[PDB]
């Protein structure tokens, strides 16, 4: 069965805010299966985010990062004219620094062809003939990626921390994100396990699914 | 029979605040069942089963009564005002700390007034060591919680609706709409029974004040509101937790850091050397953002893990540290807090060298001695966690030659003294205090530091460490060997 | 043919309390985090930089939606239908609404202080017999330089010819928000490491690391030459300007290293005119 | 166009105790930071010298919104109401009174001590027998030239004309707060490097340094003269006067390097008259 893709990540900043915290930027520890989902739909170039339903994907925590809180005069949609001071509204965001994890992308449920796993290899031997816009980024749009590159389960042969979709864990990532509300938002209850291996447990392999 | 409601703590989409509603729905229906053990009590024949993890719900005829009868039991308002919830034991709950839980809420929960109507300011004088201290609150007379039934069930049917229903603030902490000119989507979604936990959230949290360190208590009374939300392991553990912190004083509740209040959640846990203890809870802080805030804002969220180690350490600091000065003034209990304790605490959470900087904050940014006269009443403690600090050792051997060294100098002080004359042994400890002041380099210190080494003679701890106690010297920065120059004068005792 | 720019520029060394944060009554933090090797260094908001390239835009014709009303302290908007074909400020930094929205053509990291954070504040009693309420105010501030990294799709401009003004307004920016009444510190950069490539991830996001604490050298990271030496982080695409190229020119053996066939100027406007030259012929400006 | 005006001055040589800062004990501790090196340098604020400049306008006759009563030792308001057009004070330093607020053309950074600081203290004492609690005393000085950096917006002005007296201003700086009783420190220039350009980008921010770590020696920074020969900051926009000047023309190969095309001159009122000379040519005086 053919080896999974790997992928090395190194972001400098990051946040994963909480779906319910709306009045604060409180983030995830770990990057949410969602928000790499769409990630590498940013690197594959592709909008539609049905494209690729069904690809199974296992996060790789090389260190566990720092949280800290920044003050930021966020814009909202509270008045119908722009210039009213009503839209600006101070209010604090956790961010997470130096975040290296690697990425295990199985493709394999996929329905459609090309997989997402063949995409990503084609868009890494070929950079060039991939066409898509914007600047690759982690969380929010000005949190660019440092490194993001095809890596083995040997790149830092060292200890790793798994997220695993435990019953009775802490963190509750969202795989499906709904953007609008909270209706087809999906949660599954994750830990972070120590484990030594270079290859993931059953378990950490979170499988993305429309909410449906 | 089949379960209308199931409520399950190992379901995958729940969040933390689902689990803790979820043991406030345990704890108000033991509450229930101790105050109504005949179901048939519960207007509408409701019967739960209760597990470890688990919260079983059935009821007879229409649901609307049902939970109807539910939620007016749950949530009650007494004659004073005061909030009233059957999931804590009121009875031996006093009114301090009544009014304590019941400004907390309303800060934190109804800081808003469409979801509740207020009653009359209502003041009573309590009595504290002949001091008729006038507490003043706000009465209440209805809040959303009481009538949340009509949005959870359906109108027309009186029963549970079978689609997501629209959430806000006040039931979710944190999930206000960003955006208000589209309300109307952009509204956090849930399953009613979620939505349930959601409402019986505010019993399992408790509820500190915060004191800014740099303000004047005197000059600024306490408003920030702590939100201590715990981490649910299993619905037994966390009411007796909660049922055993309801016995500690008010005047703990302010603390002067939020890793002060998680700890103090946990520290009436009882310790089991042979179980490995691991407890964790989310502290929320609610804060006014200028001085004419209407209401609070979500300000800080941080967690906390705590093991063993930790919490004895704690227990070690809050045992050999002095506890809160409750100043008492024209009705103004003020609360006196031990900013080492919390230095020590942020540490500790931080797993970082408790003796990160104590003089720093002792003397350094302590002029006024505040807590400089914590560290006098709590010097012995300091030296009890500097002793478990390994690195100290160094420090500890020169502390020892100093006061070998001084020792020798009052002892020929005690030989130049004249018969019938009283010794200025204070005289010249102040002496030293100032001399040392007033060195102002490193060479000049280590001059005046090496002259009163020679003047105190024969030294047997600094002939044992020649080479360490000469490498230390020569090494540390002078700043430091003069701070610990002041803690041997301060820590000497024959 | 996606073409993109990014870029880890460091500024200069000088007395920053730019960004701050809530204040305690006493006191006006500057907002700060964890970096590398957990020491707290001091940040600077993503949307201050952008606020400031915004500002620059303005300044010079270039068309903006988003005005900034210098007297009012407010930002007023011309045209509530945002149109990117026209305005600079929404092709390059996009627009959001209730079409419907635009990603922005360019993404910038928080600025990093290159050293760690000591406390460091200024009291501020103002002057007067009368010392009634709102003195001795404190001020933290900080001695150290600021580094930032951005990126554009120069791609994704809806006008391909946007991306040299740009240029100059990195080059030039104007003002970071801070309180330049008491601590006016210039931004403009003192060294740049700049690519140009096709290719989606550039591996030169923060290059510029000297720790050391209350210290000025700002040698070029380790890992970044390690990364120039194995093979990928492709030395032609690079481009090194600043006063780093006098410390890389000392360097032993650098005239026989891969980083010695990268485009390296002392001069800074002769690096941004030969980048600007490359990136007109590619694009075909 | 967009003009702008930068420049690092320093000041002469003498003991100083300008900043006491929070005193502890009996010493008054003058305000002190970390600096290149990582040596503790002496550090007077830019709000003393903003304080200084509002004094002297106060002093020539302009209107100044804020009157200092010299005798009662206390700030009056000629009006409540802030008028950037009419007010010299109110155009240059701006204010907020919490229109309503003023961006404010004056930009200031704090003012450096040269030479790092050994922690020199000196004991006073009342006199007589009869002695009590306020009998002795230390206070801290600092024997130091001190540097600080300043940058103004000639188009921000409200009145063009208002940038001639804040240079005459500058250049004849009134007592900078501090102790004069017993530390009379004159903040008067003696080396200037003045920067009047239409970029807003500035190389000379601190370009000052100590040839011997305990001396009035004052050399010219090696970055700044290597940035000029790199070819970044023209020299024809390049201002330089005072005391390093002779420094400067006893420099190896001077003749041929690029700081001999610059506007250097010996007397700094000279330099000063031409400035302003160019200044009032290209605003239009």
């Amino acid at each position: 069965m053919i080896a999974p893709l790997i992928l090395y990540l190194d972001v400098p900043f990051t946040t994963f805010r909480e779906s319910h915290a709306r009045e604060m930027g409180k983030t995830y520890p770990v990057p949410p299966p969602a928000t790499v989902y769409g990630m590498l739909l940013s690197l594959v170039g592709e909008t539609n985010v049905y494209r690729h339903c069904g690809v199974e994907l296992a996060i790789a925590m090389l260190s566990s990062p720092k949280k800290s809180r920044i003050l930021r005069q966020m814009r909202r949609f509270k008045n119908a004219d722009f210039s009213h001071p009503e839209n600006v509204i101070p209010c604090y965001q956790e961010i997470l620094s130096n975040l290296k994890c690697l990425i295990w992308v199985r493709s394999d449920e996929e329905k459609i062809q090309p997989s997402l796993r063949e995409r990503i290899q084609l868009a890494f031997d070929h950079p060039e003939l991939v066409r898509r816009f914007g600047c690759l980024f982690l969380g929010e749009s000005d949190q660019l990626i440092k490194t993001i590159k095809l890596a083995r389960e040997d790149y830092l042969e060292g200890v790793r921390q798994w997220a695993i979709r435990d019953n009775r864990g802490r963190l509750t990532l969202p795989y499906w994100v709904d953007h609008v509300g909270s209706r087809n938002t999906r949660f599954l209850r994750y830990r972070i396990e120590e484990m030594d291996r270079l290859s993931p447990p059953d378990l950490a392999w979170t499988m993305v699914q429309s909410p449906i | 029979t089949q379960p209308k409601i199931s409520l399950s703590l190992h379901a995958a989409d729940t969040t933390i605040m689902h689990r803790v509603g979820m043991t406030g729905l345990y704890m108000t229906l033991k509450r229930l069942e101790k105050q109504y053990p005949l179901s048939r009590q519960r207007g509408g024949h409701i019967s739960w089963f209760l597990t470890a993890d688990t919260i079983e719900l059935f009821w007879e005829g229409s649901d609307f009564i049902a939970l109807s009868w539910l939620i007016n039991e749950s949530f009650q308002l007494d004659d004073t005002g005061l909030i009233h919830l059957v999931g804590l034991d009121n009875d031996r709950i006093d009114l301090r700390q009544k009014i304590h839980i019941h400004e907390g809420i309303c800060g934190v929960f109804l800081r808003l007034n469409k979801f509740y109507q207020a009653g009359e300011i209502i003041n009573t004088e309590l009595r504290f060591e002949e001091k008729q201290v006038e507490y003043q609150y706000k009465s209440l007379t209805w809040y959303a919680h009481q009538t949340f039934a009509e949005k959870l069930c359906e109108a027309d049917t009186q029963q549970l609706r079978h689609d997501y229903i629209q959430i806000t603030s006040w039931l979710y902490l944190g999930g206000i709409v960003r955006h208000a000119r589209t309300q109307n989507t952009t509204k956090l979604e849930e399953k009613p029974e979620y939505a349930l936990a959601l409402l019986f959230v505010p019993v399992v949290c408790h509820y500190c004040l915060l004191h800014i360190p740099s303000e004047d208590l005197k000059e600024r009374k306490p408003h920030r509101y702590l939100v201590v939300i715990p981490e649910i392991k299993d619905f037994e553990d966390a009411s007796q937790r909660r049922w055993r912190l309801q016995q500690l004083e008010t005047k703990q509740f302010h603390v002067s850091s939020l890793g002060e209040a998680g700890l103090l959640y946990y520290s009436l846990d009882d310790i089991q050397p042979e179980v490995a203890y691991y407890q964790a809870c989310q502290v929320w802080l609610y804060e006014k953002t200028n001085k004419a805030s209407r209401q609070r804002t979500l300000m800080s969220i941080e967690e906390i893990k705590i093991d063993k180690n930790i919490l004895i350490t704690y227990q070690q600091v809050q045992k050999y540290f002095k506890t809160n000065y409750q100043i008492i003034k024209y009705k103004q209990i003020f609360i006196k807090v031990n900013p080492i304790r919390s230095l020590i605490a942020d540490n500790l959470v931080k797993g970082i060298h408790w003796w990160s900087n104590f003089w720093e904050k002792l003397v350094i940014e302590d002029s006024k001695e505040y807590l400089f006269n914590q560290l006098f009443s709590n010097r012995e403690g300091f030296i009890i966690m500097a002793e478990n600090s390994e690195e100290d050792k160094q420090y500890l051997i020169f502390i020892k030659v100093f006061q070998q060294a001084m020792k020798g100098n009052f002892a020929k002080i005690y030989a130049k003294t004249e018969e019938g004359k009283d010794p200025p042994i204070k005289k010249k400890v102040e002496r030293l205090r100032a001399e040392l002041n007033y060195c102002y380099d490193e060479l000049s210190f280590k001059e005046y530091l090496s002259d009163f080494l020679v003047r105190g003679g024969l030294n047997k701890y600094f002939n044992e460490h020649q080479e360490e106690i000469a490498l230390l010297i020569k090494k540390s920065p002078w700043q430091e060997i003069r701070i610990w120059s002041l803690l041997a004068i301060a820590s000497y005792k024959p | 043919p996606n073409y993109y720019l990014y870029g880890t520029v460091l500024t200069r060394y000088g007395l920053a309390s730019l960004n701050h944060d809530i204040r305690r009554g006493n006191k006006t933090i500057l907002q700060k985090g964890y970096w590398n090797n957990g020491k707290i260094h001091s940040f600077v908001g993503s949307s201050a930089i952008r606020w400031a390239l915004r500002f620059y835009l303005q300044k010079q014709g270039y068309l903006v939606n988003r005005v900034w009303d210098e007297e009012e302290h407010i930002n007023r908007l011309t045209s509530e239908d945002f149109d990117p074909e026209k305005f600079y400020d929404d092709d390059i930094f996009g627009f959001a609404l209730l079409p419907n929205q635009r990603m922005g053509a360019l993404g910038m990291n928080m600025a990093v202080s290159l050293t760690p954070y000591d406390g460091a504040v200024k009291l501020g009693a103002k002057s007067g017999r009368e010392k009634d309420s709102t003195s001795l105010h404190f001020t933290e501030y900080h001695a150290t330089r600021y580094q930032y990294y951005f990126g554009i799709d120069a791609t994704h401009l809806k006008d391909f010819s946007r991306i040299l003004p740009m240029i100059d307004g990195i080059m030039n920016l104007p003002k970071v928000g801070g309180s330049s009444n008491i601590f006016n510190y210039p931004f403009c950069p003192d060294s740049l490491v700049f690519q140009w490539t096709n290719h989606f991830a550039s591996y030169i996001s923060y290059c510029f690391e000297y720790c050391d604490p209350k210290s000025k050298e700002a040698k070029l990271s380790q890992e970044f030459i390690d990364e120039v030496e194995c093979g990928q982080i492709d030395p032609s695409k690079l481009w090194i300007g600043g006063t780093i190229v006098k410390d890389l020119q000392q360097l032993d053996n650098f005239e026989s290293s891969p980083l010695n066939k990268a485009h390296i100027y002392r001069n800074r406007n002769e690096m941004i005119e030969a980048l600007k030259t490359v990136i007109k012929r590619d694009l075909g400006l």
